[PDB]
This record gives C-alpha cells, structure tokens and sequence, in this order.
C-alpha cells in the first residue's frame, strides 16, 4: 500500500524513474522554459510509468 | 539528493517565516 | 550562458529547487495520480521560481 | 522587474537555488567555519548561479 | 558535538539564524547583486552569531 510507505520508498516507485528520465533529456536539450518542459515531459511520458 | 531535502524545508521555513515578519 | 553551464550547475539552477518543493509536497499528501500532480505543480509554481 | 516581486519569488529568484547547494555541501562536510564556508561557497560559485 | 547532530539540528545549530536575518535583510534591501551582498551579510555579521 502506497499511502504507507516511507517517503523515499514512495517517491522512488512513483516518480523518481521519470523525473530522471526527464532531467536527463533536459539537460540534453537545454529548452528555453526548462520547468515547462520538465511538466510536459511528464505528462507526455508518463503512460510508461504507469497504467492509470 | 535527501539533504537537499532538508534545505530545501529549512529555506522554505524561512520564507514562510518571513511572510509573517 | 545557461547552455554552456556542466549539467549539475544547470539543473540545480533552473529545476532542481521547485521539484524539491514539489517532491516535499507530493510525499505529504500522496495523491491518487502522483506523477500528473507534479507536473501540475511544476505549473502552477514556476512563477515563483522563474519570470516567464 | 526582480525589484517588485514579492519576498519568497525574489527570493526563490535570486539566492534560493545557490543557498540549496551551499547548505547541502555544508551538512555534508561539516567544516570547523561553517558561516565561513558558506559565505565562501556563495562568493566562490556565484557565477554558475547568477 | 556538532559533527554527530542530524542535518537539521547542524544546520539550526550554525547557519540558520544568521541566514534568516540575512535573508531578511535582503528581501527588505533588494541590493543589485544579491549573492554577494548575503555572503557580505554572513561575513560581516558572523562575530555576532558565533
């Protein structure tokens, strides 16, 4: 159960994978609005990481 | 990183803090 | 200026401080669809941490 | 315009992201100075963040 | 001592009362080069703080 988990095991299963996915395209790139880019990426990616 | 983390809380406190003067 | 900055540097200054604030507050309140949270709250924050 | 946003977004906009490393190098190396170190982390890296 | 405390207790313990009237001091000043002007503020004030 998610709601229980120790933050760092809760963020690590969440969001960790495709934030450093992220932040490494973004550094790739260097887009003009980072923290936009960053939003889109997760949104545009985050079907990979889970199913809804 | 975690200790960043916990800046990132200290900073945060700060300012909030300073909102309230 | 920024693209010519060593990805670490470029990062800690453009991203890194809002998804600090956003992973603090993600871990807090555990929503049900956490990766479409963060990307909402890099949104609705950015103007705190950039000027657009 | 830097000089009329309110406190926590002039904050965040000039001296939070370099404050973050800074605290972050200083928790981790726990220096004998440590209001020196930072000081000196700010000056020494300021230009990677301004 | 110092170098067993938790991050946060360190950080409390050194440079964090100093920053938070620093801090203030900026928001309130809004000099033109920020970054130095807080680590001036750290250097100047420390005598008062350690």
């Amino acid at each position: 159960d998610l709601q229980s988990l120790p933050t760092r095991a809760y963020l690590d299963q969440t969001v960790v994978p495709i934030l450093l996915q992220g932040l490494a395209v973004l550094a790739k790139e260097r887009p003009p609005n980072p923290i936009e880019f960053l939003a889109s990426y997760l949104l545009k990616n985050k079907a990979q990481f889970e199913d809804r | 990183l975690y200790k960043e983390q916990i800046a990132e809380d200290i900073v945060w406190d700060i300012i909030d803090e300073l909102e309230q003067i």
